[PDB]
């Protein structure tokens, strides 16, 4: 049982997304910038509607990103001037141009949940495939969810933790966690 | 014959049990810690070796089943062939002997993986070392190596901090620092977001009432009523106790077993461990007689979190912790006096049948962080253990501590500090003066008379504090207090002055309220201070603070 | 707009309580760092807020939500903990910062050294319940409360950070409300309803004129303007970074208690014993953001602001190395004796050792023959409540009270701003005195608008750069700051082989573990940091790594170690988020090379 | 919002000592309650319990009516008192000071001073004045009956204050009673509270 991971270096974010786009289809992105943490959704093709401008670094731009869908997750972090390391995590063996494949054996993987911030807002956003949670603590949170949220729905980010031996003594740990999807409970 | 010794041990019991101030989770975390090195060990042993240690335990509900080695095979007897022998199981530690390196590793994987699944946030690890059974003391050597190698790994081990990580869009736990993962209820009944860690602890609090049923049916029955009652108290206490002498024994146990054969070390080691669990739980049953019984309150106001061996850790009502811990420590010494499984080892180690324990007691408001309170109880027990240097076995070479129980405590008043060094610094109004006389010796003056430092132990006797507290509480023939609060408060103020101003004030007030003569300490009957190691120290501020914390209810 | 004051004159004996007594006292008052009574700024905001809400109810004709109640949520910020359901707007902060009210500084200067007078400011008030049948004092209901003497004039610094586009009419509304709410305040503190705490609360420069304007105008007010954050701006015009580095020392003195969240856990916040570099970033923007694009420098790594750690020997205190061990009964750095460097010293015969953990150490040199000086940070627990407004009391102990650890006032911390010569030339070209602009008083951290966060920042003369000894036999590493490293999957990680790989790549060497058995090679501890991101409006991602004090030493297996590269790493830091002071590293430090087992520590108006 | 108040009532007047008075302080019975200025005063806790005590005897210990005025720390609906009772400095008239009452128990068999039963008590002299220092927050458009009854009792001299109530002391009477109303539900009443010293009620009505 292997967790496959694919790594590329000195690559810009928008190139990293494009180089992965056949796998990141419909992925939720979480982009990290000095001023904003924003969710995005890639097209079912995997593109983003302002991709270059959205993923540009040089003007308070994206220094870290995570893209996740059912099959895989892309991670990117800026090393210098908007060029940085991409790692894609997938439980499936897959081919990528330029990415060096690796793998980790893991003993088992276990489901985990994270409750998202907020209750369903009294109306969803005007954008299709978006919903609004809100909590007085943070205000609105627009999430790329296509289910119309019922009152007293709660949204959970589901993840899978991979457990492996860290020591030659046999000590186990969770070696990584892959984010999967938003789910309504 | 040759094999391996496996040591599996839980660490970070503070950061697991006290990382929330929610009693169900403290209770639940303490259960998960206990289960990790028993149930999860035995279920792991049963899976790895095709055995039935879990059936024997769960039918017995006790660890004594592994004493008699027809049932826990003596695998150094080749006719009683088995792959596994358990040397120790206890809260936060277990030790086993195995004849195969693979099953040593497989056991550690099994037990550690199950903690990840069933006890998220528990830090458990294990190690195996070779065990040369052809060598007498081979087990003692293996135990020493396994322990010291375990520490070297913990200096590099990947922590449990790395798994449930906050994502900016995840909400947070209502009671911890982790992201929320699902929902539970606060004591009021309201739905609240909680972590996977917090959820699993709360789920396991339901298991604790089963474990404690064999101890005392009065302990836990309505967690919600208990949790609600605690946060209506004025004071809780975090009480932490560790055995004195047990470490001094286990550093060297093959010196005290008699015959140096591994079979005797193991047999003596196991009975020593089991007997001190029995001593702990029995001394606990005796000590909980201290807590008064409320007909409305189905449960006693005490939560035994850890209850075996050296470690006793409890949360209780804070005005009853000093008497509970005194009674526990007194009951613990008497218990160890009366186990032959202990007598001969304590005799050979220390010249007395008893062992002893120190305790640290943090007395805190219910809203105070139990994390911080326990950190202080650690430093208080470290202070209580200074008896190890002061009270020693005569003509011992090297110098050895002589079994002397002691208490150090703090009551966390608002501006008192919250860390040990700051607390005590605030009680040194001048560098020549300490407004504390700690620790307090709990061992009876009769049992110490042959020790070095006997005169020291009497200056530090807890009875001296309890007397002064009695005088503060006592009344005159009017039914007014023998010392008024107004005068007590003036003496509190005087203690912070220069010693001549403090002693001048003490003269003025003791002329007027003659009961203060009993609080004098210089023997010249003219100071609340006595000189001690070049510092002027006083018991008086300890008595003023502790005035309301000697409640008892065992009269 | 700082420079407004509130004066409180106490007109009856008064009791800001601590929720508890002590010994013979059943209730004791809060005392400041000078042991004097004071009104905490959290108490003062709460009383003043409550009275502006009384005025708002009248102006809203009893409507509990409305136009004028929105003005209170404008002036005093929203109360998001009470709101439930899908509140879409971000919670407004207060426009008003209200400090703690302290006694006049000359009066507090007079009290210094006079512990008897410091107690005499308060006196015991008896309280007893009477049995309704027998009419007798109900014993064990006899009670003594500490109350402070009437006549106290206390003053708090007020800052109104009004919106810069705020209409002049809306300015008068805010001034009118605050004047009006101040006027209506009659009581504060404990036992208000039984005659404690009678007071006059007056703003400087708000009078009945500000009240009269609102009475004249309140009918034509509207909703206050909507809140928006001050956003960052970037030009991108900074020059590329060029050596040398400049190290600008920053001395931080705490003026109030400062809460620097270590962990937020239910109703308690634990505090760090150092100031993280990220708290000074807003000061770096405010003071220098006009001279270069600060945000660009942060993104490029042209800016480092270190953690502010306790000043020892006149320098930044350095987190105690985990390779130091005390004799468990009689030793350790706190006892000043029996301290072993287990990188260099075998564990003694028959003596068990405890590893060192917290605290900070001063300077050390190869042949010092004294243990390094230790530094300690004094923290205190502060406790607060929320009042449920209909019952006018806390709704329970469990969910009515909350606590903050804070670093207390009067403590001194040293940070370093490090900037490349590229930016320093640009800054000096725009302002030659720019280091004069680094002197400021700022509020940092949690609850910074209330009784918390007030710090003085002072800039020192440019420090000398670190000059590590390049040794080809061993590499010693001391974590002066928490080290955050990505694993090779860019998750954060706790695998020291990755740090081994990182260093030998960063230094272009090869490293091997120190192989002795009587010595330890590695002494790390894990660290998890659970911060917020205020501009995000959302939590920061959890940052995992190694805590400060973690130590490791390697044999160099091959390759020369460049003293110039060691110096550069000692400047820039290693790993992630070094701009805000993570990753700060000491190479080949003599304290990790010493044998210390034989050493001891050195000895009103 | 704050606590919702319909009308705030400032209720003021002069309480006169109709006997001597003793209210004790921490520091035999020669310590009279003194504020932080060291002036003799009536603590609002002691005046409240006198007033609350009387109403409790009035209302046959109907706890609910009492707790609706005087507050309750236990009931989830209640909390703080709607009556505020301020501290009042005692104005001992000119050429007067605290007196000391000296006395003795008399042995019932011998008819003589019993040994060990001497006592001394300091007393605020008769005719001393202090303010009636009451505020009432009304949550409905009236004034409570039991509070009107209390003010009538104060004007009647029916309420006793301090120690030695059965044995010489504690009688007080209210004069100059004034009631000022502030309609804090309304803008005119809030600005009246800020500026205008309130709508006068004729108590005689």
């Amino acid at each position: 049982k292997n967790l496959y991971h694919y790594h590329q270096y000195e690559i810009t974010l928008e190139s990293a997304v494009d180089s992965c786009k056949n796998h990141l289809q419909a992925a939720i992105g979480l982009l990290y910038s000095p001023q904003k943490c924003e969710l995005v959704k890639l097209d079912n093709s995997g593109k983003l509607v302002d991709s270059y401008n959205r993923l540009k670094f040089n003007n308070l731009g994206v220094f870290e990103a995570r893209f996740f869908n059912l099959n895989c997750e892309l991670r990117w972090v800026n090393e210098s001037n908007g060029n940085g390391t991409a790692v894609l995590l997938s439980e499936s063996d897959i081919t990528l141009t330029g990415f060096e494949k690796g793998l980790q054996e893991f003993i088992t993987a276990i489901d985990q949940q994270y409750l998202l911030w907020g209750e369903p807002a009294k109306h969803p956003p005007n954008a299709d495939g978006w919903q609004r949670l809100a909590e007085a603590r943070i205000g609105k949170l627009d999430i790329p969810l296509d289910n119309p949220l019922k009152p007293k729905d709660r949204v959970f980010l589901t993840s899978e933790e991979y457990i492996a031996e860290v020591d030659d003594f046999g000590n186990c740990a969770v070696i990584d966690e892959r984010l999967i999807k938003l789910e309504v409970k | 014959f040759q094999g391996f010794l496996v040591l599996i041990e839980t660490s970070g019991n503070q950061h697991f049990i006290f990382s929330t101030n929610k009693l169900r989770e403290n209770i639940g975390a303490s259960e998960l810690t206990y289960l990790a090195t028993t149930e999860i060990l035995f279920q792991g042993v049963d899976r790895v070796f095709q055995t039935n240690y879990y059936d024997q335990w769960s039918d017995t509900n006790s660890l004594n089943f592994l004493a008699d080695s027809k049932l826990n095979p003596a695998i150094d007897d080749p006719k009683n062939n088995a792959d596994i022998e358990i040397l120790l199981a206890t809260s936060g530690k277990a030790i086993a002997l195995v004849k195969e390196e693979g099953k040593a590793k497989q056991l550690i994987k099994e037990v550690t993986k199950q903690a990840l699944i069933n006890a998220p946030g528990l830090e458990i690890g294990g190690i195996y070392v070779n065990c040369n059974w052809q060598d007498k003391l081979g087990v003692a050597k293996a135990v020493k190596e396994a322990h010291k190698q375990f520490e070297v790994n913990r200096a590099k081990r990947a922590g449990a901090n790395g798994r449930f990580l906050r994502l900016p869009i995840a909400a947070g736990c209502s009671v911890s620092e982790l992201p929320a993962s699902d929902f539970d209820y606060n004591a009021d009944g309201d739905k609240i977001p909680v972590s996977t860690v917090s959820k699993v602890k709360r789920e396991t609090a339901k298991s604790a009432k089963k474990r404690l049923r064999s101890v005392d049916g009065r302990l836990v029955n309505d967690l919600a009523q208990l949790e609600k009652s605690f946060d209506e108290l004025d004071w809780l206490a975090v009480v932490h106790a560790d055995g004195n002498g047990l470490g001094q024994i286990l550093l060297s146990l093959e010196k005290y077993i008699g015959e140096q054969t591994n079979r005797n070390y193991i047999d003596k080691y196991r009975r020593l461990s089991l007997a001190l669990d029995n001593c702990t739980i029995n001394a606990f049953k005796m000590a909980i007689a201290v807590f008064k019984e409320d007909s409305k309150k189905i449960d006693l106001p005490i939560v035994p979190l850890i209850l075996g061996g050296d470690d006793l850790t409890v949360i209780c009502r804070g005005d009853y912790a000093l008497e509970f811990t005194r009674e526990f420590l007194e009951a613990f010494e008497g218990q160890t006096e009366t186990h032959d499984d202990i007598k001969v080892i304590a005799q050979k180690a220390f010249g007395v049948d008893r062992l002893s324990a120190c305790a640290g007691i943090s007395i805190i408001k219910p809203h105070f962080p139990f994390s911080v309170a326990y950190t202080l109880a650690e430093r208080l027990i470290k202070s209580a253990k200074e008896v190890k240097q002061k009270v020693t076995v005569t003509n011992s070479s090297p110098i050895t501590p002589f079994p002397c129980s002691a208490i150090d405590f703090h009551i966390l008043y608002d501006s008192s500090g919250i860390d040990f060094d700051r607390i005590r610094e605030k009680l040194r109004p001048e560098d020549n003066t300490e407004l504390y006389n700690r620790p307090y010796v709990v061992t009876a003056a009769e049992n110490l008379s042959q020790a070095q430092g006997y005169e020291w132990s009497q200056a530090h006797s807890l009875q001296t504090l309890a007397d002064r507290v009695s005088y503060l509480r006592s009344e005159d023939g009017e039914g007014k207090s023998a010392l008024p609060s107004s005068q007590s408060h003036a003496l509190r103020t005087a203690l912070y002055l220069e010693k001549n101003e403090a002693d001048a004030q003490y003269s003025l007030i003791s002329q007027r309220y003659k009961i203060l003569k009993n609080f004098a300490e210089d023997g010249e009957n003219k100071s609340l201070f006595h000189l001690e190691n070049g510092k002027y120290v006083t018991r008086f501020l300890d008595a003023l603070d502790a005035k309301d914390f000697f409640a008892n209810a065992n009269h | 707009m700082r420079g407004i004051e509130i004066t409180i004159t106490m007109q009856s004996d008064w009791h800001v309580g601590t929720g508890m007594g002590r010994g013979e006292l059943d209730s004791v008052v809060q005392r400041d760092g000078d042991n004097l009574p004071y009104i905490p700024g959290k108490t003062l905001t709460g009383i003043l807020r409550d009275s502006c809400e009384q005025v708002a109810l009248g102006l809203d004709n009893g409507q509990t939500r409305g136009l004028w109640h929105g003005w209170i949520n404008f002036i005093f910020g929203d109360q998001p903990a009470l709101a439930q359901g899908a509140i879409e707007p971000e919670p407004r902060p207060a426009l008003i910062a209200i400090g703690s009210a302290h006694l006049d500084p000359k009066l507090k200067a007079a009290f210094q050294g006079k512990k008897q007078l410091q107690e005499a400011i308060a006196f015991m008030k008896p309280g007893v319940a009477i049995d309704a049948i027998t009419g007798t004092a109900k014993k064990d209901f006899l009670r003594f409360e500490e109350v402070v003497r009437l006549g106290a004039k206390l003053t708090a610094e007020v800052e109104l950070n009004l919106p810069d586009n705020l209409s002049e009419t809306n300015k008068k509304v805010i001034a009118g409300i605050l004047a009006s709410g101040a006027k209506l305040t009659e009581r504060l503190g404990g036992k208000r309803r039984r005659g404690n705490g009678r007071c006059e609360l007056k703003f400087s420069g708000y009078s009945d004129q500000q009240i009269q304007w609102l009475k004249d105008n309140y009918q034509s007010v509207d909703q206050p303007p909507k809140y928006q954050q001050n956003k960052l701006q970037s030009a991108g015009d900074n020059p590329e970074q060029q050596p040398p580095w400049h190290i600008i020392p920053l001395t931080i003195k705490t003026l109030s208690p400062v809460v620097l969240p270590a962990r937020t856990v239910g109703n308690v916040v634990e505090c760090l014993d150092y100031i993280p570099g990220r708290y000074l970033l807003g000061y770096i923007h405010k003071t220098l953001g006009e001279y270069f694009d600060v945000s660009q420098a942060i993104a490029a790594g042209d800016l480092i602001i270190t953690n502010a750690t306790i000043k020892i020997d006149g320098k930044a205190g350095r987190a105690t190395p985990f390779c130091l061990f005390g004799e468990k009964l009689d030793g350790g750095l706190g006892k000043g004796k029996g301290v072993y460097n287990r990188f260099q010293e075998s564990e003694p015969d028959g003596i068990q050792l405890k590893g060192e953990r917290g605290g900070y150490v001063g300077q050390f040199e190869q042949e010092q023959r004294n243990l390094p000086n230790t530094g300690k940070i004094n923290s205190e627990l502060f406790t607060h409540n929320t009042i449920q407004d209909d019952v006018q009391r806390p709704t329970s102990d469990v969910g009515g009270v909350y606590s903050y650890e804070a670093i207390i006032a009067g403590q001194t911390f040293v940070a370093e701003l490090r900037l490349p010569d590229s930016l320093v030339k640009q800054i000096t070209s725009k302002n030659k005195n720019w280091q004069a602009q680094l002197k400021a008083t700022i509020r940092i951290g949690q609850s910074k608008k209330d009784q918390y966060g007030k710090i003085e920042v002072t800039s020192g003369n440019s420090a000398d750069l670190p000059k590590p000894t390049g040794n080809n036999k061993t590499l010693s590493i001391w974590f002066l700051s928490d080290i955050l490293l990505r694993g090779d999957r860019l998750n954060f990680n706790a695998t020291p082989d990755d740090l081994k790989k990182y260093l030998e790549n960063a230094l272009d060497i090869k490293l091997k573990e120190r192989s002795d058995n009587d010595l330890i090679c590695i002494a790390l501890r894990s660290q998890r940091t659970e911060s917020w991101q205020v501009r995000w409006g959302l939590p920061r991602p959890s940052l995992v790594g190694w805590q400060a004090g973690s130590c490791l030493i390697y044999d160099i297996e091959s390759g020369t170690v460049n003293a110039e590269k060691l110096q550069e790493l000692m400047i820039t830091g290693i790993g992630d988020r070094c701009t805000e002071g993570y990753g700060q590293i000491g190479f080949n430090d003599p304290l990790l090379s010493a044998s210390l087992g034989k050493l001891t520590a050195k000895p009103s108006n | 919002m704050a606590r919702k108040v319909t009308t705030r009532w400032k209720i003021t007047g002069t309480l006169i000592a109709e006997t001597p008075l003793h209210i004790g302080g921490v520091g035999t019975d020669l310590a009279l309650a003194v504020n932080g200025a060291g002036e003799y005063y009536v603590p609002g806790t002691s005046l409240a319990g006198a007033l609350r005590g009387w109403m409790t005897q009035l209302l046959n210990n109907d706890e609910s009516q009492i707790k609706d005025l005087w507050g309750d720390h236990l009931d989830a609906k209640r909390g703080a008192s709607f009556v505020i009772v301020d501290d009042a400095v005692i104005h001992i008239p000119n050429n007067a000071d605290v007196e000391i009452r000296e006395g003795v128990g008399i042995d019932r068999h011998f008819g003589t001073a019993a040994n060990g039963f001497k006592y001394s008590r300091a007393v605020i002299p008769k005719g001393s004045k202090f303010k009636l220092p009451l505020t009432f927050d009304s949550q409905d458009d009236g004034l409570p009956n039991a509070l009107i009854q209390l003010l009538c009792a104060l004007e009647a001299g029916d309420i006793r204050l301090g120690a030695a109530k059965t044995r010489g002391l504690g009688r007080i009477k209210l004069d100059d009673l004034k009631l000022k109303s502030f309609a804090l539900d309304k803008p005119e009443g809030i600005f009246s509270a800020l500026l205008d010293q309130g709508k006068k009620l004729d108590w005689n009505q």
